[PDB]
């Protein structure tokens, strides 16, 4: 029926925090478990991500701040854990060639967001990763 | 408000103001009565403001 | 000297509205932005200006308009 589940997270990480997002992120698992065995981190990375700026459900919580960002990320890093997909998802640089390779590590430092950055550390980032672009 | 942020990106903010009184596409507004009003001894400091100044910077620049 | 800067300047601007009125055109020259957002769900109007700001007293930027462009996207 074509579900606006990307739309709803982008919605979500702004404003409608925690409880908005839990009960959408048990939604997510129960779209992914149908095709019983498919390529399983194609997918879910698809439906996390935008085609054209290839923004993440991380980096759409990292632009806009919110007193309750700290809770933002350990849902959405658990999830990303509990697929396995947390690496290739943590280290998933910007590819619309405008400010291409800006990941979401370096939103966390030009933010001044101290508190999730060692929480972004800690699932291990690359902390090498070049910038190009139109600046 | 009259004036936003559009994007941070480090110490580099740009600047955007409301300008809908303000430039010369109305009758009557800011720019048209801060020029052509004497009885003001103040006029020299006023065009200094930033919606006015970088605007008629702008303004002769282009034609 | 060092208040010339300003008054002359005053008679700069004794010119630039006196060629607006000289010109009764559509205005092809723009010199605006057009019908660029502010804020709103419905209200996207009046016309608008960038300008650059530079450093220090940092913080935690909260109300920002776009996804960190310089240029316009795309």
């Amino acid at each position: 029926k074509k579900k606006r589940l990307k739309k709803r997270i982008f919605a979500a990480v702004s404003e409608g925090c925690v409880e908005e997002l839990r009960e959408l992120l048990q939604d997510l698992q129960d779209l992914c478990r149908r095709r019983r065995g498919l390529d399983v981190p194609d997918f879910l990375m698809h439906k996390l991500t935008a085609s054209d700026t290839g923004k993440t459900c991380l980096m759409k919580a990292l632009l806009n701040i919110n007193p309750n960002t700290k809770e933002i990320v350990r849902i959405l890093l658990a999830f990303a854990e509990e697929n396995d997909i947390l690496d290739r998802f943590i280290n998933a640089e910007y590819t619309e060639e405008a400010y291409e390779g800006q990941t979401a590590l370096n939103i966390a430092i030009e933010r001044r967001q101290g508190d999730i950055t060692a929480v972004l550390i800690a699932a291990g980032a690359d902390v090498n990763a070049h910038a190009k672009g139109v600046f | 408000s009259r004036k936003f942020t559009d994007w941070a990106y480090g110490p580099v903010s740009s600047s955007l103001y409301d300008l809908t009184n303000v430039d010369t596409t109305t009758d009557n507004s800011v720019l048209e009565i801060i020029v052509y009003n004497t009885n003001i001894d103040n006029r020299h400091e006023m065009l200094t403001l930033e919606p006015l100044h970088t605007l008629l910077h702008t303004k002769w620049k282009k034609f | 000297s060092k208040e010339s800067e300003r008054i002359w300047r005053l008679q700069r601007a004794r010119t630039i509205l006196e060629f607006e009125k000289m010109l009764p055109e559509w205005l092809r020259s723009r010199f605006r932005m057009g019908e660029l957002c502010k804020v709103a769900d419905e209200d996207f109007r009046l016309c608008l200006r960038i300008n650059e700001v530079k450093w220090t007293e940092w913080k935690t930027h909260v109300s920002f308009l776009n996804e960190d462009p310089g240029p316009i996207r795309r």
